[PDB]
């Protein structure tokens, strides 16, 4: 059933800043980069 | 069966397995990437166990144009070479394809 | 009530089982569309509808934490616990709080306390033996139970603040040579 | 009741490999070596 769940969770767009500053940033979730 | 990718930061992946499914040291693993104007396969010789059926590795080829989430299939073997009386007088490089014939040095 | 935290201490136990399913359901994500999905593909149909839909409220919204989450339920419990018992609070809390302090009194049924890696029930047995209010003592077993590797002075401390801060009162610790008389505490409670 | 409660609760070896690598091992297991 573990298998089963990892595959349920292997299954437009757009981002979100999640921290931002000196010059660089983090972005959550979008996958498809 | 097959792992998937975690994080990518220069030449060293690092990959994760299900339960017994961790290969050796000194294996050989085989990845396909996809793009419009870069499709390669990339292939990666398992460097240490992190646990957690968590394995990280190098990979012998450019690591750009890559994407998370992409199975990894595992021949369960080292890197090999063919050899044979044809090598002389031939190129080859560092996986052993020889560079002046594509289909060259396929059958030893 | 009695049956909604039975299915509560249920799975909670279940998923402090399993450190996979704790790894995976803290990821921080403004979906949760799968996390449902999952929730009702794994034994969905053990637990109450009620029981369920405040399970998945709490899949929904994110935690900064993983063990903020699994202490959540176990809070949650407690908590529903208590208000059932209420549904005598003043008695049941007084007792509450004499056990608590005489259980600690005892050093070494305070060292005994220490459970890591011992039998899941046989502890609990021995506990219960060892030693009423029907609720106080479901409150303790299920506090037995769901430890793991935490002082229980703290924690029986803790939950007796938690009962008395429930009511609008607030604890206070008098230390004195002698008891006073009923008409003078009452004179210092006014106070 | 609290030494009694103590005296009824009163009442081979092997390891487990977790990592590995660069000829270095972590066991684990072991009580006392």
């Amino acid at each position: 059933x573990x298998x089963x769940x990892x595959x349920x969770x292997x299954x437009e767009e757009i981002g979100t800043v999640i921290d931002a500053g000196d010059g660089i940033a983090h972005v959550e979730g979008l996958p498809s980069v | 069966t097959a792992g998937r990718v975690v994080r990518i930061t220069g030449p060293v992946v690092d990959v994760e397995f299900p339960r017994g499914s961790v290969p050796e040291l000194f294996n050989a693993l085989h990845a396909e990437i996809t793009f419009g104007a870069l499709a390669k396969t990339l292939t990666l010789e398992v460097a240490q166990h992190l646990g957690d059926s968590l394995v990280r590795c190098i990979s012998m080829q450019p690591t750009d144009g890559l994407v998370r989430g992409v199975e990894v299939t595992d021949t369960g073997a080292s890197i090999s070479v063919p050899v044979g009386d044809g090598v002389k007088g031939h190129v080859f490089n560092a996986l052993g394809d020889c560079l002046d014939d594509p289909g060259y040095g396929k059958d030893f | 009530l009695t049956n909604l935290a039975d299915e509560l201490a249920s799975v909670a136990k279940l998923l402090l089982s399993e450190t996979a399913l704790n790894k995976h359901l803290a990821e921080p994500t403004d979906d949760s569309a799968p996390k449902v999905r999952l929730l009702e593909r794994l034994l969905s149909d053990k637990v109450s509808a009620t029981t369920l839909d405040l399970l998945r409220t709490a899949v929904s919204n994110r935690w900064s934490t993983e063990s903020n989450l699994i202490d959540a339920v176990e809070h949650t419990a407690r908590l529903a616990l208590l208000k059932r018992a209420e549904i005598e609070v003043d008695e049941v809390e007084e007792q509450l709080f004499r056990f608590g302090r005489v259980l600690d009194a005892e050093p070494r049924l305070s060292a005994l306390l220490s459970d890591y890696t011992t039998p899941a029930e046989g502890r609990v047995a021995l506990l219960d033996k060892a030693l009423v209010n029907q609720t106080a003592a479901a409150l303790l077993s299920q506090t037995v139970g769901l430890l793991r590797g935490e002082r229980a002075d703290e924690a029986v401390i803790d939950l007796a603040e938690l009962a008395v801060s429930r009511r609008g009162e607030v604890v206070a610790h008098v230390s004195a040579a002698a008891e006073l008389s009923d008409a003078q505490r009452t004179r210092l409670t006014e106070v």
